[PDB]
């Protein structure tokens, strides 16, 4: 049941969500929507997408300076290695893009030129 | 860029929904009571009175 | 009270925390059977209740 | 790079495998493919306190208020 | 009651007449031993240390003093042995 939820805007003040939801598997999940209907998308996909990242990078930048917090620590090794599990590819952030792009081709109406 | 922090230990400063930095809660508080004073007291020629300073204490 | 407990190493990592919490909100040390409570209110028109 | 129980490279910052489902002596990473010795990097311990809030009760109460 | 007859109701209860020879301290006494007792109940706080490198869970479960709980709840201290050894594992 538990979730977070940003409304961001554009500067011509169009609306668009994005939701993060809290899977029980330790894992947490991007929500969207572009038409009518709902896309659910693990946020390393993102988080390896938005940037150059290393995969301390997502440690050190969700952990502060308490590594010693377990439970913290803990969801954590669940959340970057179900990524590594699931994705045995997807190591650069040109790979990943392209895998998020090959999906979403056809329902963003992409050109064949793109 | 240089910050290595996260977490409810510190306090993160946002601008309209994107990370400046961050700051300890004590000073935290400290820069905004001084942001308060700067805006209605308009010599400081970035401030606005129309601006929002939501500080949420620890 | 003090328990070790394996594992291989084919697991991957469990939480076992989250598990220990659900498992000890569930084992009765005295239940009587559709019971969760036994109440002595203050005796309401003169019987004993 | 052992922070917890995982670990990481020490030039690229990528999550290692587990030590355990790795052929002996050597942890290789996947992107700079350093081969770590898989002996001695620790023994991966970590301790954790129950939530605190987790077991509610009636004795739980007398705690803090005595 | 009247619109869904619920056999699942949301507050069941149960009023139990005293005898009147018996009396209002052998009554509070008395509902202790119907009154469900969980282990969560008589838990201060679990302390689990994961080993590895075989994967070695030390669960280490810290109680109440035996002062404590066997008077809050009369749980002795046998029967709470046989409830992690044969309810809680
Ligand atoms: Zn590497």
């Amino acid at each position: 049941h538990y979730g977070i939820q940003i409304r961001s805007v554009r500067p011509d003040q169009t609306s668009q969500t994005n939701v993060l939801h809290y899977l029980n598997d330790g894992q947490v999940t991007f929500r969207f929507s572009w038409r009518k209907n709902e896309y659910l998308v693990p946020v390393v996909m993102i988080l390896k997408a938005l940037c150059h990242t290393s995969d301390r990078e997502i440690f050190d930048g969700i952990i502060g300076n308490d590594v010693k917090d377990s439970f913290l620590t803990d969801r954590l090794e669940l959340l970057l290695r179900g990524f590594k599990k699931r994705y045995p590819h997807l190591q650069n952030r040109t790979q990943v893009l392209q895998y998020l792009g090959d999906k979403f081709r056809v329902v963003f109406q992409a050109s064949p030129d793109q | 860029s240089h910050t290595f922090a996260a977490g409810p230990s510190l306090c993160c400063v946002q601008i309209d929904g994107k990370i400046i930095g961050w700051v300890s809660h004590e000073q935290g508080k400290i820069i905004a009571d001084t942001l308060r004073y700067w805006k209605v007291e308009g010599k400081t020629p970035g401030l606005p009175i129309d601006l929002e300073i939501g500080y949420v204490p620890p | 009270c003090e328990f070790k407990l394996e594992l291989a190493a084919d697991t991957e990592k469990l939480l076992m925390v989250n598990i220990v919490e659900e498992i000890c909100r569930k084992s009765i040390i005295r239940q009587i059977p559709h019971i969760d409570r036994c109440v002595h209110p203050e005796p309401e028109n003169g019987k004993r209740v | 790079s052992v922070v917890g129980s995982l670990i990481f490279c020490l030039d690229c910052g990528d999550l290692l495998e587990n030590p355990n489902a790795v052929l002996g002596s050597n942890v290789e990473c996947s992107q700079c493919k350093a081969i770590y010795p898989k002996s001695q990097f620790s023994n991966l311990k970590v301790v954790t306190t129950t939530a605190d809030d987790a077991f509610p009760s009636s004795l739980r109460a007398k705690k803090s208020v005595v | 009651i009247v619109m869904t007859a619920s056999a699942a109701i949301k507050t069941p209860q149960m009023t139990l007449p005293i005898w009147n020879d018996v009396s209002d301290e052998q009554a509070d006494t008395f509902c202790k031993s119907i009154s469900k007792v969980l282990l969560s109940e008589v838990i201060d706080k679990v302390i689990v240390t994961e080993t590895t490198g075989a994967r070695s869970y030390v669960i280490h479960m810290r109680f109440f003093d035996n002062n404590e709980y066997s008077e809050e709840y009369d749980v002795s201290k046998e029967e709470l042995q046989n409830v992690i050894s044969n309810q809680f594992i």
